[PDB]
RNA sequence: CCCAAAGUAUACGUUAAGUGGAAAAGGAUGUGGAGUUGCUUAGACAACCAGGAUGUUGGCUUAGAAGCAGCCACCAUUUA
């Protein structure tokens, strides 16, 4: 009836550590993740499946069990498959550009837009409009997508600026 | 809009309690209400 | 009011033009005006028409024509009522002119 | 606008509002009503506002029974004068309402129509309100 | 595919068959004669015709049965229905032509038995305002 | 508890705001309790894979109301 009871099958080939004071390092083919946890939870790992168990029925533990199991699922999904957040630059003069590892956006400002990616996160620009960010952590690619959207928010009258996949902006009528 | 009478205007409105403050979020941005 | 009674017959032609535009509004939507229209009614096959529309929407121009037609038929009701009231008022005022003209 | 057209005395003591309602505690004319929880004077202007607020939303339905009447006058001395030198002139009329008293009575409509009409009436009143209905033991 | 109910006796001009076949990319006037050829023996009634679409601009039309509403107008005689059905009982249709109307709808309706079909067209007759008697 | 004399006393709960240590109408999926009621391992509320229909564009209605302007008895099948 809750997410802390369903099994989480991991693919081949990954492995997980069970270090003291609840520090979890996850190894895999596409990177490395390490997070610090809370000492109140006891974590146990079985054969090719991960389980998180609650200590009590309190509301803090009921939240924390679900958050821990969800972020472990995010780790095992990102270490083997990864996560992509696709963005589209809609407009007659909009362009994402590449100069080495630097990402350049030809947004209609009077100054060229440059954003510095962090380590382990890559951005590829295949075409006129569509751009793909690549990473192994959902938090980092979400922060990168938010930072890309922050330089130009989409305005409601016409489709301009940074836009995700399918999501409706509120259409307004001008004069 | 900031008012001490935060209420769901339409059926799509959802009442939430971010940061100890009663709030209403909705698909329509005109229905966004906060108190405190 | 009789001018609006002639505008009643004028509005019907506009409604017909809007219907013709609707049965043909699937192409040249962007900036649509003076587009030749093939006769949808009668065996007359009358000369292709060339409707001119403002830059709202290709459907909202025909829809605006159809709204003007609804207002026109409500006008057919109300202006005939107003003409009846106006002749009643003119008869009463001509009578009042008569009674004031011969009065002490 | 409710007021007596004749009174025995035009100036009266303000009285006290201790205890529960002496009468008019149970709903016995309409199906639903407002039961008072606190005691204060209710001005006939507030009664008129609540009555219009119920009657407008019940444009089709039964009539409203007004269980309270503003029989007690209150005097208001004119402004910017010294204290004393005689009691002032009467200004308006209020009804002494105690907790537990039924204020307005509605029958002949649906449940939610009556609840919303009583809520719109209660938002005009200066007292805490609650929704009550007839009980049939009986 | 775009399906539509085409009247038999007014299929020549630019109404209904015009803009439906225009957006498909075919000449309407070259197929109006083909429509009027197969709608000759059911003329005066509005017949739904399926309009299949192909990539090579060749079009073959699969005609359907007349609707139960139009067939009840044929069985009764009145053209336009009442303002409020089951409030102004304008007509009464006997059960034998009801059975005939139900039997006409064999090749398109997926009913296993004719009794199910006559129970369906009893329900369609109630929407007509027509007494099933 | 210390200033400041004497319990960082015992048992059972409650509050998470510095309420305690400043007021109301009104608003609110805060939380601890008490009591009904529909369902529930014949498998419950949500989530993910599929059906989401032909009589039928049900009628009146505006060109057009094709379930989704309005008024409307609001039915019948294939059936999981």
């Amino acid at each position: 009836s809750r997410v802390g009871k369903k099994l989480l099958e991991i693919p081949s080939d990954v492995t997980v550590t069970l270090n003291d004071n609840n520090t979890v390092a996850v190894k895999g083919p596409k990177g490395e993740l390490t997070r610090t946890f809370h000492p109140d939870m006891e974590i146990k790992v079985e054969d090719n499946v991960l389980t998180v168990a609650r200590p009590s029925d309190q509301k803090e533990h009921r939240a924390l069990h679900g958050t821990t199991r969800s972020l472990l699922g995010n780790m095992v999904e990102g270490v083997s498959k990864g996560f992509e957040r696709g963005l589209e630059l809609v407009g007659v003069g909009y362009r994402a550009s590449k100069s080495g590892n630097k990402l350049v956006l030809n947004v209609g400002y009077s100054h060229p837009v440059e954003i510095v990616p962090e380590e382990g996160i890559e951005i590829e620009v295949p075409s006129q409009t569509k751009v793909v960010v690549k990473g192994t952590d959902k938090e980092r690619v979400g922060a990168i997508a938010a930072n890309i959207r922050a330089v130009r928010s989409p305005e409601p009258y016409k489709g301009k600026g940074i836009r995700y996949e399918g999501e409706v902006v509120r259409r307004k009528e001008g004069k | 809009k900031v008012r001490p009478s935060v209420k769901p205007i339409c059926e799509k409105c959802k009442v939430i309690r971010r940061k100890g403050k009663v709030m209403v979020i909705c698909e329509n941005p005109k229905h966004k209400q906060k108190q405190g | 009011l009789e001018k609006t009674l002639e505008y009643s017959e004028n509005a019907k032609e506009f409604q017909l033009y809007g219907e013709l535009l609707t049965a043909n509004l699937y192409m040249l939507k962007k900036g649509d005006k003076q587009a030749e229209v093939i006769n949808y009614y009668d065996e007359e096959s009358p000369t292709i028409t060339i409707p001119l529309n403002p830059n709202k929407t290709p459907s909202e121009n025909a829809q605006a024509y159809f709204t003007k037609y609804q207002k026109a038929k409500n006008s057919v009701a109300v202006v005939e009522e107003q003409i009846r009231l106006a002749q009643e008022e003119i008869e009463y005022f001509d009578q009042l002119i008569q009674q004031l003209s011969s009065a002490s | 606008m409710l007021l007596p057209k004749r009174v025995k005395y035009r100036r009266e003591h303000r009285g006290k509002m201790r205890g529960r309602a002496k009468g008019g505690t149970e709903v016995h004319f309409g199906e639903f009503g407002i039961q008072a929880l606190e005691a204060s004077w209710i001005t006939n202007r507030q009664i008129e506002a609540a009555r219009i607020a119920m009657t407008r939303y019940m444009k089709r339905g039964g009539k409203v029974w007004i269980k309270i009447f503003p029989s007690k006058p209150y005097t208001a001395k004119p402004l910017e004068v010294r204290m004393g030198s005689g009691k002032g002139a009467p200004e308006g009329w209020v009804a002494v309402v105690k907790p537990g008293k039924v204020l307005f009575e509605i029958s002949g409509v649906s449940e939610e129509v009556a609840r919303e009409a009583l809520r719109l009436a209660s938002h005009k009143l200066p007292i805490k309100t609650k929704f009550v209905k007839r009980e049939e033991i009986g | 595919v775009v399906k539509l109910q085409i009247p038999a006796g007014k299929a020549n001009p630019a109404p209904p068959v015009g803009p439906a076949l225009g957006q498909a990319g075919v000449n309407i006037m070259g197929f109006c004669k083909e429509f009027n050829a197969r709608t000759a023996d059911q003329a005066g009634l509005i017949i739904p015709v399926e309009i299949s679409v192909y990539e090579d601009r060749s079009f073959t039309f699969i005609t359907k049965t007349p609707p139960a509403a139009v067939l009840l107008k044929k069985a009764a005689g009145i053209e336009s229905g009442s303002g409020e059905p089951n409030r102004n009982k304008v007509a009464t249709v006997k059960r034998d032509k009801v059975r005939e109307i139900a039997e006409t709808k064999m090749p398109d309706l997926n009913a296993a038995d004719v009794e199910a079909a006559m129970r369906m067209v009893e329900g369609t007759a109630r929407s007509m305002g027509i007494v099933i008697e």
